[PDB]
């Protein structure tokens, strides 16, 4: 045999001559050099990277957590990062996140730079900048029928630096929560009994994060308090996994330890002398009750104010001992509630319906400032769809209004 | 180290490639040109008449009657050479081995031709009964290609199957239909002059005409392709020669 | 000076004769809400309070600082609010004559005044909302300051009324006006005039430029488009002449001259001609015993681009200063679309109307055919005289896409500039709304 | 069980959702039993490539990874070219160069990179069978339609009696065309879209 | 019927945005008006078929022959029924009913098949089932050879109506001319029933190659008509005496009825013009080049005019106002493009004897190009800020 | 020069790769979005096939044909393996020698090399090439000629795409459907050269 050496040889011979071109190519012309990166121009640190690394790898490795749930492919557009100086070939990928809004100053997305020379970055402080606290529980009592109000306490008496209507992040570890071990009092075993919750069970082996708002105004120091609803399964599908870490917050009991991570916040309230309006429903108390304390102890504003909260009954209700005291102690504060449907025991004389409907009739359709006053609102999703409905229906432009969806 | 490691790896895996790649190909080339030489004989054997099936029938029967030979054009006569493993293709297409053709005398637009020619004598006993002139010209959209089985005698056709041909079926490609390759029986080449008398019919040929036959409906330029297909191979320039000592004798 | 080849005339019988007359007396005056494009109201009148001339009516929440004036003294009366409580129109009821005073001044010292000072009075007397930008068509901010203020003196609108006759009554507010202008441009000041004479400023920041040809020719878009072409980093200012005669007139006495001359003309009018009011006249009021018996429709402005006054909206525009008054018609005919008719005006000359050169017809609102898909059959090309692609840009303007538009050249444009497209379309569309949307678009993205 | 096998059939397929991988089923299809051995041809190709590409995933060179996994397809495919042109002589007559353009194929490459590279061999083996599977389909009842419309003939089996023949049926000569098979893949794409309504492209 | 109603009758809708007042042209008034335009054509392909096809059957035929021939085939006896006559003296009546019976039928099936795949997805789709379908249907029915069986012109249809148009859209979206769609789904699907000798002149038994055909096999001395055997003459030629189609065989009614659709506005004369610049410059060059094999190099521009569809595609066809270029430039190339590509494929392509619609379908991809050109130089002119 | 001319005609026109013999439609298909994209892959397209073809002509003619380095023995079973290797080594050179020299030239072409480094376009060119025997520079005119009728084909379809701005396509078609449909179109116009002798 003569050929298949033959051919062996000279297939061994070609392939190494392509290869020694590629690598002299890939090797001799490229720069094969470190970058340097600046993550702030006023601090000297410099973040070295590499030519072939993406910039979000890049960051993570140096442990920048920047804001990232997917790593690429547009899924979330959370990779967003300032910059100062960078190269003008904008990808479509990221175009279709950045608008020419955006596009002035250029800013580019994390997922989708390869740092090819020394660029630098504008990133915003918390974008490296966060805290933690291990928070003792106090009192896990129950003041709703599916709603807990947790109350936790900050290590050495420090309390957390953060404006009314911000929300801290928890974490769980792996854990097993049955449902039984949770305390309710004979107020509300009602509905527990009847839709038979305790034989749920939760299953959670990943540490995973969530984000609660808090029901505390700033004054009030070394407490973190807030109110957690249970992400139960829906009554249409009973064989779903439960609520992962709303089964853990239930399950936390008093004397308990837990872990929270930094004040953050986006849903504020502006600095101006226009009216506020609050509408509540559901669980969304926690964030409203910060800033209704806020304005009328810390800022004592002379503005004038009114909340509006709706319920499925009369159980459902709390908070108004701070409320009614609240308005008896001050004239621009002016609360009102809603049910919407009360029970012969509550014998009820109020309002009644859904909130939208009380707060028209009673007060939008006849008010001669439409659209001039500002609204916060936070609560279930249809209860905010409502609103914002009839709102626009009213004529009211989506500055004034100002919500916040708990996730959707 | 890396470097070394890479290098060493890609070595590696060019070297194990290339081993298992060499002796599947070296393993299978005797196949492959036994499978060549199968569809040849298929269709010569087809174009003769003798009736095969299944590739050792085909073999043996092609072994006993037929028995390639060459010719050259220029003389008409026999030469030496292999003429189981000739390829007119390559032969024609080398510069070396082929002349040019000019534009009056290349009717059927090839405007090449290989210096050696080759034939397929059928045979049975010592004597000869069939000989097979392998043509070729261009058609309309692609090159053409067939047999014709000529007789003893250097007039009579008995037979022509286009084995390689690329023209629209149902209206052009209608070369293949037995009905129309049927035709060819009992037909004339050369008149009494000894002069090319093929004649493609536009409309249709009379019944049992000398030299007639039926054209392509709505393809007279597929009719025309080999109408100076076998114009041209049928002159001078072509076979005429060797048909001329066939004729002669000497078969 | 520049010859306009392309474009249309409409000849649409009952033009004004162009005589002035005083006009019928009128006693409610109003502000349009929608027209001021871009401007959400912030009220400061209730039904029932009392108001002088020149005094605020409200604000502009995304344009701040420009104030809206009453037309006429008077007590609010009506407060009308559309869906999702847009403003409509604010009812001032004539009664009584006063006003608010402001500084005087002498015609030399109007080429040498202050812009600061210029621009407190002009806002003040709230005649600072004549002023429209390019692009976007919007008030301009109190702030900013371009480089050259298009004072459209000549009109080209079927039924428009003459400017040279209005403007020859007036030639010493004129000049004022003018003036004011040149001190206040920061640039050049470019007064578009037909071959006429018109009164003359002395200062070197005037120019005056003449266009010749068919109704595109008057318009700020074609002045704009032709000697300084507009672009997103280059914006001019219009202002129709007889703001400029407010100006002047203001600057020389010290008060509002809030008086106007409109042309009442129409297929459907007994006795077109020139009359005198005051902006935000009542039409309804304006129009009586002066209208031929029948279904009729009073529109303010030209019928190339009006809006509908019935109800609320029955207000003379701020920016409009003719009405135009046509039958309207709303007969099924059979065959109608296929007959060749001796009466059916067609600029394309598939009908024998075209051949009576100089024919007047008698107009009516209906609109033959029904709504298709645009065919590109080449109308569109010969009404665009500006150095745009018309057919390829209002096929990019119906498929919704705006920076594709912004490149070709949409910025230039403006509502009343695609009347005459929107009027010979083959599809029967209406482009008037497409360009408000994607402008509104690319103003809000940015 | 096998679930992975028929996971990339109608979800996922090559020509449907994704893109890649058309060029040999624009013009191998003229008739069926081509487009047959084609398809055998890029399970047997798929799956055996993935099954090394795995199998060396571990010590990769990383900056030449595309140059390796072309060498490993170019030793599997010049022998398949062989054995074809050994076994098969008159399909790979008909085949020519498209045999060849498997080296280049998109679906074997992406596959290749995707999913070989990243995963153990036996799930590679298993997901280049189940996407040579998806292929297929499309390849069998892309040709089914074209040879049947345009020879009334499937496999060389005479179906409808041809008009030559003396039959009553006429070979619609478009069908050997290319723009016949583009036509099919539209509306057979429209088709699968309109049956299962969540692949829908939005307007932009 | 309550659905005539819409066809006979206006909207009778008033202005309800600004722009007050409308044109009176509209979508049906252009439609109508150019299927109105090639009835001339249309009403002398009927007598030409029909005279046609009595030379043919008296050339071929005589004495029992005829009687034979007209009793078996349907339409000469439904001709002599209706009472015509069959012999060499057949009057224009008789001519021009022949004809008809030859036209009408294709055209009845064109429209019913095509107006079913209108309605069908206009129903589905909810759209105003709309105008556009009158042209293309008599367009598709005059376009093809009289002797074309039912059930292809059915398919060709619904392939140009369907593949081409409806999928698109409707009218205003489709990009490719759908009765040349359709046209070419034919011809390169049954090229035996829309191409050669047999099929133009609707007679039976008889074979004759038409006038292009004729000049490349031997040149200008080759225009004979075997009918009569007579030389054809330009004259001939171009008032329609020629075997052809049935829609463009007279150079002078489609000339008639191009004229007052292009002095309506209709049609832009800036394609026609385009076309016939091109045309003759590439006639000119090919003329001055000459062959001595080829012999269609020497066909004057005159010749190559009213020769094929080139007057029936030039004029009502190629000027399509939704697939040609929307700029005037681009409207200029588009038709310089399509002239060229038709004396191209006449001249230099030996398989097909005429190229018209080959052209056009190939010029339909490019205008698009040519207007983005044209607008691009534009969007560089205004940038420049002067203009 | 007649022969480089007709060569150069019939590979832009006669034997137009992505219309005549289909080859490369998933890049075709997916990089059409974009009229200057398409413009800009194409020139990738033919500035590849300026040097994959005559390059892969001399290994061939030097060192593959049949006994062509020695006699008797014949090396044509390595041709697929050393055909996409040499073109993916060679269009890799040309890339980064234009990154790092011509940054200008290299910004316009840079973008799509990467992912065209392989293509099925490439391979069948140079297939039929192999299979046509070419000279050196009857190989550099065939590409030349065949990577700009591949652009026209491209630039043509992104087009006309383009155009299809206006149209209502049904919702179970939008965008791939559509996209085939008129690509058979465009084969189906593009089908009127086929005949030509040249
Ligand atoms: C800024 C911010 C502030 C917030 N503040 C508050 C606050 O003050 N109070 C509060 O209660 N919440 C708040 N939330 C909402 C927060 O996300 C809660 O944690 C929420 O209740 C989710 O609970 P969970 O994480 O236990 O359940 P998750 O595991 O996140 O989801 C459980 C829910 O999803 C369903 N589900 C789970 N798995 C599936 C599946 N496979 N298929 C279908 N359905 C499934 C379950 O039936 C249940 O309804 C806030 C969110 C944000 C962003
Ligand atoms: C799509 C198509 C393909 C054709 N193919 C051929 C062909 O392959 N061979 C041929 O002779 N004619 C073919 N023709 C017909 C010729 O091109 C030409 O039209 C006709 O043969 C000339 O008339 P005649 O042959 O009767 O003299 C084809 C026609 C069409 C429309
Ligand atoms: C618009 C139009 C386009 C045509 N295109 C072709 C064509 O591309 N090929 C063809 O063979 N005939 C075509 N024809 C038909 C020819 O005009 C003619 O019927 C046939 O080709 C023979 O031409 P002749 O009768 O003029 O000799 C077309 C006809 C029209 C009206
Ligand atoms: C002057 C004119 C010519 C037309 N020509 C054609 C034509 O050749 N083929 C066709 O299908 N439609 C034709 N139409 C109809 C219509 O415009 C065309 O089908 C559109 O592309 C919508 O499909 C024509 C219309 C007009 C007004
Ligand atoms: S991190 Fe989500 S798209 Fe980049
Ligand atoms: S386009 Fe053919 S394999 Fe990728
Ligand atoms: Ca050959």
């Amino acid at each position: 045999m003569s050929t298949i050496i033959f051919g062996v040889v000279m297939f061994t011979l070609i392939i190494l001559a392509l290869v020694l071109v590629i690598l002299f190519a890939k090797s001799k012309l490229v720069p094969t050099g470190d970058i340097t990166i600046s993550i702030n121009g006023d601090p000297e640190k410099a973040i070295v990277t590499q030519p072939g690394g993406k910039l979000l790898t890049a960051l993570a490795g140096a442990g920048v957590f920047v804001s990232s749930a997917c790593g690429g492919g547009g899924s979330c557009g959370q990779c967003r990062v300032k910059i100062k100086s960078g190269g003008g070939d904008i990808l479509p990928t990221e175009l279709d996140h950045i608008s020419k809004g955006e596009a002035r100053e250029g800013e580019r997305l994390a997922c989708q730079v390869a740092v090819k020379a020394d660029m630098d970055l504008e990133l915003p402080e918390e974008i490296f900048g966060v805290k933690k606290w291990e928070c003792t529980v106090i009192s896990n009592d129950n003041k709703a029928t599916f709603i807990k109000e947790l109350k936790l306490a900050i290590p050495d008496g420090e309390s957390v630096p953060f404006r009314a209507g911000g929300y801290i992040q928890i974490e769980a570890p792996a854990h097993h929560v049955k449902y039984a071990d949770f305390d309710v009092p004979e107020k509300y075993r009602g509905d527990w009994d009847k839709f038979n919750l305790f034989r749920y069970e939760s299953k959670v082996d990943e540490p995973i994060i969530r984000a609660y708002s808090m029901a505390n105004y700033p004054e009030e120091f070394g407490i973190i308090m807030l109110n957690v609803r249970i992400a139960t399964p829906p009554p249409n599908n009973p064989n779903v996994p439960p609520g992962q870490m709303s089964s853990y917050i239930w399950s936390l009991k008093a004397g308990d330890k837990c872990t929270i991570s930094g004040p953050f916040g986006e849903f504020f309230a502006k600095d101006t002398d226009a009216e506020m309006v609050f509408i509540g429903g559901g669980a969304g108390m926690a964030p409203m009750r910060s800033h209704i304390f806020d304005q009328l102890k810390r800022l004592k504003s002379k503005r004038k104010m009114s909340y509006w909260y709706g319920a499925r009954s009369k159980r459902e209700m709390f908070y108004v001992e701070d409320f009614d005291g609240l308005a008896a102690e001050n004239d621009n504060f002016v609360w009102h509630c809603a049910l919407s449907d009360p029970q012969p025991e509550d014998n009820w004389t109020g309002y009644t319906g859904f909130i939208h409907n009380v707060l028209y009739e009673n007060y939008l359709k006849d008010h001669e400032a439409p659209e001039d006053c500002e609204y916060y609102m936070c609560g279930p999703p249809m209860m905010n769809a409502a609103v914002i409905n009839m709102l626009k229906n009213l004529g009211v432009e989506e500055e004034n209004i100002l919500l916040d969806d708990f996730g959707g | 180290d890396s470097i070394k490691k890479t290098l060493f790896v890609v070595i590696a895996l060019s070297l194990v490639c290339s081993i298992i790649v060499s002796a599947a190909a070296v393993g299978l080339r005797d196949k492959q040109k036994e499978n060549a030489a199968l569809d040849k004989q298929s269709k010569i054997l087809q174009v003769a008449g003798i009736e095969a099936k299944g590739s050792k029938q085909i073999v043996e029967l092609f072994n006993k009657s037929i028995e390639p030979r060459l010719v050259d054009f220029n003389t008409g006569d026999f030469v030496e050479g292999d003429a189981a493993n000739y390829d007119q293709r390559k032969a024609a297409k080398e510069a070396s081995e082929s002349i040019k053709l000019t534009a009056e005398q290349d009717k059927a637009k090839i405007q090449r031709r290989a210096n050696v020619g080759v034939v397929y004598l059928v045979k049975d006993g010592d004597k000869t009964s069939k000989v097979i002139l392998p043509v070729h010209g261009n058609g309309l959209w692609s090159m053409m290609y067939a047999f014709v089985a000529v007789e003893t005698d250097g007039n009579t056709v008995s037979g022509l199957t286009y084995y390689e041909q690329g023209e629209t079926p149902g209206l052009g490609g209608e070369v293949e239909n037995p009905a129309w390759r049927a035709q060819w029986v009992g037909k004339k080449l050369f008149d009494e002059n000894h002069k090319p008398a093929i004649k493609i019919v536009k409309g249709g040929a009379p019944q049992g005409s000398e030299h007639g036959v039926d054209g392509l409906s709505g393809a007279t330029l597929t009719s025309n392709g080999v109408q100076n297909t076998f114009d041209f191979w049928l002159g001078d320039m072509g076979f005429g020669p060797f048909l001329t000592k066939v004729r002669d004798g000497g078969l | 000076m520049i010859t306009i080849k392309k474009g249309l005339d409409l000849p649409i019988a009952g033009t004004p004769s162009q005589v002035i007359s005083d006009g019928k007396a009128i006693k409610k005056v109003a502000l349009l809400g929608e027209e001021y494009v871009g401007m959400r109201p912030t009220m400061h009148v209730r039904v029932g309070d009392e108001v002088k001339k020149a005094q605020i009516l409200f604000e502009d929440k995304k344009n701040p600082g420009v104030k809206f004036t009453s037309p006429v003294s008077g007590k609010v009366v009506e407060i009308n609010r559309g869906a999702k409580r847009v403003l409509q129109s604010v009812v001032i009821e004539v009664a009584g004559d006063d006003q608010v005073t402001f500084d005087k001044f002498e015609a030399n010292q109007l080429a040498s005044l202050n812009r600061d000072a210029i621009k407190t009075q002009l806002v003040e007397s709230g005649l600072w909302t004549a002023f429209r930008t390019r692009p976007f068509s919007k008030v301009p901010a109190i702030d900013s300051t371009s480089e050259a203020i298009f004072v459209t003196a000549m009109d080209t609108n079927p039924l428009a009324a003459e400017p040279t006759v209005v403007i020859n009554e007036q030639s010493e507010a004129f000049v004022a006006g003018l003036d004011v202008l040149s001190a206040l441009t920061t640039g050049k000041v470019y007064v578009c005039k037909k071959g006429t004479s018109l009164p003359r400023s002395q200062q070197p920041n005037v120019e005056e430029h003449v266009f010749d040809g068919p109704h595109p020719a008057g318009l700020a878009g074609t002045h704009m488009h032709f000697l300084y072409p507009v672009s997103a980093d280059h914006v001019a200012w219009s202002i129709n002449y007889q703001d400029v005669i407010a100006v002047g007139q203001l600057f020389l006495t010290g008060e509002l001259y809030t008086q106007r001359v409109v042309s009442l003309a129409g297929p459907v009018v007994n006795k077109p001609r020139l009359v005198r009011t005051v902006m935000g006249a009542s039409l309804e009021q304006l129009v009586d015993s002066e209208i031929m018996p029948g279904e009729v429709r009073i529109i303010s402005g030209s019928v190339l681009s009006g809006t509908k006054a019935t109800g609320p909206h029955a207000y003379l525009g701020r920016y409009h200063l003719q009405v135009s008054v046509l039958r309207e018609g709303r007969d099924k005919e059979l065959f109608g679309w296929a007959m060749p008719g001796k009466n059916k005006f067609s600029v394309t000359r598939s009908f024998l109307g075209h051949l009576f050169k100089g024919q007047v017809y008698n107009m009516t609102t209906t609109t033959n055919g029904s709504d298709r898909s645009m065919v590109p059959i080449g109308n569109y090309e010969k009404v665009m005289p500006l150095d745009m692609e018309p057919t390829l840009l209002l096929r990019d303007l119906c498929a919704g896409d705006s920076d594709s538009a912004v490149r070709l050249g949409a910025l230039e444009l403006d509502e009343e500039d695609l009347a005459l497209c929107t009027f010979v379309c083959p599809g029967k569309y209406e482009y008037g709304q497409l360009l408000r949307e994607c402008l509104d678009k690319i103003e809000k993205e940015g | 069980l096998k679930k992975s096998v028929l996971a990339p059939v109608l979800d996922n397929n090559p020509i449907a959702l994704q893109v890649l991988g058309v060029c040999s089923a624009l013009a191998v299809t003229t008739k069926l039993e081509t487009a047959f051995v084609m398809t055998l041809a890029v399970m047997f190709v798929t799956a055996l490539s993935n099954f090394f590409v795995s199998l060396i995933r571990n010590h990769i060179p990383n900056s030449v990874r595309i140059i390796v996994q072309m060498a490993i397809i170019a030793s599997l495919v010049i022998v398949v070219d062989q054995i074809l042109k050994a076994y098969l002589y008159d399909i790979s007559k008909q085949l020519s160069v498209f045999v060849g353009l498997i080296i280049t194929n998109c679906i074997v490459m992406g596959r290749a990179e995707a999913f070989a590279m990243k995963s153990e061999p036996i799930p590679s083996f298993i997901d280049g069978i189940g996407n040579g599977l998806g292929y297929g389909f499309v390849l069998m009842t892309v040709g089914f339609f074209r040879e049947l419309l345009g020879s009334g003939k499937l496999f060389g089996l005479e179906v409808l009696p041809l008009i030559s023949n003396g039959g009553w049926y006429q070979p619609n000569g478009l069908m050997l065309l290319a723009p016949s098979a583009f036509f099919l893949i539209g509306f057979m794409i429209w088709a699968i879209r309109t049956f299962k309504p969540e692949q829908v492209e939005a307007k932009e | 019927y309550e659905a005539a109603a819409t066809l006979f009758y206006t909207p009778g809708l008033v202005t309800k945005r600004s722009s007050h007042v409308r044109d009176s042209v509209d979508l049906k008034r252009i439609m109508i008006m150019v299927w109105l335009a090639v009835f001339p054509a249309m009403f002398w392909g009927m007598y030409n078929a029909g005279g046609q096809a009595i030379a043919a059957l008296n050339h071929l035929y005589s004495g029992d022959q005829l009687a034979a021939i007209v009793a078996g085939n349907w339409h000469y006896w439904l001709t002599e029924m209706l009472g015509g006559t069959m012999s060499s003296d057949a009057g224009w009546g008789s001519k021009m009913l022949l004809g008809a019976t030859y036209f009408l039928p294709i055209y009845a099936t064109v429209f019913i098949v095509g107006g079913f795949w209108e309605v069908l997805f206009c129903m589905v789709r909810k759209h105003e089932v709309n105008e556009g379908f009158f042209v293309t249907s008599i367009l598709f029915a005059l376009i093809v050879p009289p002797t074309l069986p039912l059930w292809q012109a059915a398919l060709g249809i619904t392939f140009g109506v369907v593949v081409a148009k409806e999928v698109f859209g409707g009218t205003g979206r489709n990009f490719l001319n759908p009765a040349l769609a359709g046209r070419a789904f034919l011809f390169f699907a049954y090229p035996a029933q829309i191409s050669g000798d047999l099929v133009w002149t609707a007679a039976d038994g008889y074979s004759g190659a038409t006038a292009l055909s004729q000049w490349a096999q031997g040149g200008a001395g080759a225009l004979i008509n075997n009918a009569t055997g007579q030389t054809i003459t330009w004259m001939d030629a171009f008032i329609g005496n020629i075997p052809g189609s049935i829609g463009e065989v007279s150079t002078l009614a489609l000339m008639i009825g191009a004229a007052f659709i292009v002095y309506m506005g209709i049609a832009s004369w800036r394609i026609i013009g385009g076309v016939m610049i091109g045309m003759i410059l590439l006639s000119t060059l090919f003329n001055v080049i000459g062959s001595d094999t080829n012999a269609m190099f020497n066909m004057p521009w005159h010749w190559h005019l009213v020769l094929g569809g080139f007057a029936f595609g030039m004029f009502f066809m190629a000027t399509d106002p939704v697939s040609a270029s929307f700029t005037n430039s681009g409207k200029w190339a588009y038709g310089i493009l399509i002239g060229v590509m038709c004396v191209l494929i006449r001249v230099v392509n030996p398989a097909y004897p005429e190229g018209m619609m080959l052209a056009i379908l190939f010029a339909n991809l490019f205008a698009p190009l040519f207007d983005h050109v044209v607008v691009e130089r534009n969007i560089k002119r205004r940038l420049a800020r002067y203009g | 020069m007649e022969h480089y001319i007709s060569l150069l005609v019939k590979s832009i026109f006669i034997e137009n790769m992505a219309l005549s013999f289909f080859l490369g439609m998933c890049t075709f298909l997916a990089v059409s979005k974009k009229v200057k994209t398409s413009f800009g892959l194409g020139i990738a397209v033919i500035v590849v096939l300026t040097i994959s073809v005559p390059v892969n002509n001399l290994v061939y003619n030097l060192v593959l044909k049949p006994d062509a380095l020695v006699e008797g023995v014949d090396l044509s079973f390595l041709n697929f393996i050393t055909f996409i290797g040499v073109i993916a080594a060679l269009v890799q050179i040309l890339e980064m020698i234009l990154d790092r020299f011509f940054p200008p030239l290299y910004n316009a072409l840079g973008i799509f090399l990467p992912l065209i480094t392989v293509n099925c376009a490439i391979f069948g060119g140079v297939s039929f090439m192999v299979q046509r025997d070419y000279s050196f520079a009857e190989s550099v005119v065939y590409g030349f000629g065949s990577g700009v009728g591949w652009m026209l084909a491209i630039v043509a379809l992104a087009g006309i795409r383009e155009k299809m701005k206006y149209s209502d396509v049904p919702p179970g078609l939008r965008g791939l459907g559509i996209t085939f449909i008129t690509a058979g179109l465009m084969a189906l116009g593009f089908m009127s050269f086929s005949g030509v002798q040249l």
